[PDB]
């Protein structure tokens, strides 16, 4: 088999830079390489085909370059759509064999997240279980330190995060925060808070609610 | 290991060919004393469609670690000589671009790409020029060629 | 112009055979030098060639795992299926088709995919909640809702807002696997508080594994 890799598993790049992608092939490929980019929630796109060829519809800003076992893609001036996984493709032996992806984030200004806090509904207390939610929306960067506290004492293995993929138009992230508590464990306590650092932020912000309405 | 024969091949109009290039062969009448140049082809039958008149075979020159090969090209069906892994060829099961229908038609060999139909290696007329796939119903380009065993 | 549309069935016990369809348009798999591959992708992983099909109908296996794998192809329904036998966890990937024509393959065209888990565990539809908008959110301002879909297996679960009519400022977060082994997500939308108020707003949540369909109006 003939090893595609690499060596960029991920990075982040502004808008305008100047973005370089590299694959290596194991042995001699003969230029037949082939770019691929992946977004989230789209099919994949062919980007550029036989080492420099690139595809109908594809912009300009996308070029391939290289020959024998090394290969570079390159996005002459980075756009905010730009964000994605890039994958090389080589078709000189069977079996096809994929570079592992660089997946490229956008970087863009600092912008603070706005904080929310959502108690349990009345509904779901009736089933036994209490769900406390904390949403941070449209944010950069990625980075963010959430934390519960019940009745001030820091919570510690009862929480779930899930980010959102980079947003395509303003290049922030979303981020919720899931607390799980029993029915029985939820009404033993009052103050519920959710407490959020980010570098955004000139000091921590706190989202809370009293159990007792 | 695949079913496997050495041999020449000399065009309609008696012209050999030779290794012009490292990725390229020519062909032009070679005299008594420069018969020694002309390639030598390790042609191998590889998978597909079986007939007494057409068969699919892959054209390596021998010890060579090269093969014909037909890839589109600025949207032309192109004759190409390529390196290969010396330690993964030959094989049975060669890749589509390497495949050709050696076609017998009037105690002759024809070689047509398998991926492009209609298309066959092919000389020019003239002397020394390169080897190529040529797509052309019948006119100036030679695609008739004949086979001596080494 | 042209269109590879992936389907199969979402959910197989180790050990079963998987059968996948790539059900295509556009093109004819019976002309000259066309193509049709089978890629997968493991959550959090790359791309990875599986097998493919000539217009001759000369089939090519990844020799990785080309003993439990079986490409064909229908040109009388324009279908390529894949069969996968004795699957594993190792085989829980989105699977996609993608056209080429000529070799070396240049796949100009991808499917959207189709999402395979290989588990022994039971569908189970999911509970929804709505996630309250604050009464002291934003005076005149921005004020965020949601809906909690909780409990659930397997992956995928749909959701939108007001039938597809609600887009923006929507954050359909990425579900969690829990340590019971069911997924949870949130799906939340940011509104003017001035509309909280007059406008409806409906999370539709569909979980088609179960076919669990509950649609949640979320007041203040």
């Amino acid at each position: 088999d003939i090893q595609m890799t690499q060596s960029t598993s991920s990075l982040s790049a502004s808008v305008g830079d100047r973005v370089t992608i590299t694959c290596r092939a194991s042995q001699d490929i003969s230029n037949y390489l082939s770019w691929y980019q992946q977004k989230p929630g789209k099919a994949v796109k062919l980007l550029i085909y036989y080492t420099s060829k690139l595809h109908s519809g594809v912009p300009s800003r996308f070029s391939g370059s290289g020959s024998g076992t090394d290969y570079t893609l390159t996005i002459s001036s980075l756009q905010q759509e730009d964000f994605a996984t890039y994958f090389c493709l080589q078709g000189k032996m069977l079996p096809w064999t994929f570079g592992q992806g660089t997946k490229l984030e956008i970087k863009r200004t600092v912008a603070a997240p706005s904080v929310f806090i959502f108690p349990p509904s009345d509904e779901q207390l009736k089933s036994g279980t209490a769900s406390v939610v904390c949403l941070l929306n449209n944010f950069y960067p990625r980075e963010a330190k959430v934390q519960w506290k019940v009745d001030n004492a820091l919570q510690s293995g009862n929480s779930q995060e899930s980010v959102t993929e980079q947003d395509s138009k303003d290049s922030t992230y979303s981020l919720s925060s899931t607390l799980t508590l029993s029915k029985a464990d939820y009404e033993k306590h009052k103050v519920y808070a959710c407490e959020v650092t980010h570098q955004g932020l000139s000091s921590p912000v706190t989202k809370s609610f009293n159990r007792g309405e | 290991p695949v079913r496997s024969l050495n041999c020449t091949l000399r065009d309609s109009q008696q012209k050999s060919l030779v290794m012009s290039g490292p990725y390229e062969l020519k062909a032009l009448h070679l005299q008594g004393q420069d018969m020694e140049q002309q390639v030598v082809f390790s042609m191998s039958f590889v998978q597909g469609e079986e007939s007494n008149d057409k068969i699919p075979v892959a054209l390596g020159l021998k010890e060579k670690n090269l093969y014909l090969s037909c890839v589109l090209k600025d949207d032309k069906p192109t004759l190409q000589l390529e390196s290969v892994d010396p330690k993964n060829y030959p094989k049975k099961k060669m890749e589509k671009r390497f495949v050709f229908n050696k076609i017998e038609i009037n105690n002759k060999l024809e070689f047509e790409s398998a991926q492009f139909p209609n298309w066959y290696i092919s000389t020019s007329q003239a002397e020394n020029m390169p080897v190529f796939l040529g797509g052309t119903k019948g006119g100036q380009d030679i695609t008739d060629f004949t086979m001596q065993f080494v | 112009q042209v269109q590879l549309q992936e389907s199969g069935p979402g959910l197989v016990k180790p050990s079963q055979t998987l059968s996948l369809t790539c059900s295509f348009s556009g093109f004819s798999l019976s002309t000259s030098g066309m193509g049709v591959g089978w890629i997968r992708q493991p959550s959090g992983k790359g791309l990875e060639w599986l097998a493919h099909i000539w217009w001759d109908g000369d089939e090519s296996y990844n020799p990785s795992l080309k003993s439990r794998l079986t490409i064909s192809k229908d040109t009388s329904k324009n279908q390529v299926s894949l069969k996968i036998t004795s699957v594993t966890a190792a085989d829980t990937a989105v699977y996609f088709c993608a056209r080429n024509r000529y070799d070396p393959p240049w796949f100009v065209d991808w499917g959207q995919g189709t999402l395979v888990t290989v588990s022994s565990a039971s569908t189970k539809g999911p509970s929804v909640f709505p996630l309250a908008p604050s009464s002291k959110s934003t005076s005149g301002g921005t004020a965020a809702l949601g809906c909690l879909v909780k409990d659930y297996f397997p992956e995928p679960v749909t959701v939108s807002w007001n039938s597809g009519a609600l887009t923006s400022g929507v954050h359909t977060f990425p579900a969690v696997l829990q340590s019971s082994g069911l997924y949870s997500l949130s799906s939340v939308v940011t509104v003017p508080s001035s509309s909280l108020g007059t406008q409806t707003y409906i999370c539709n949540v569909n979980h088609k594994p179960s076919n669990t369909k509950v649609d949640k109006r979320v007041e203040p």
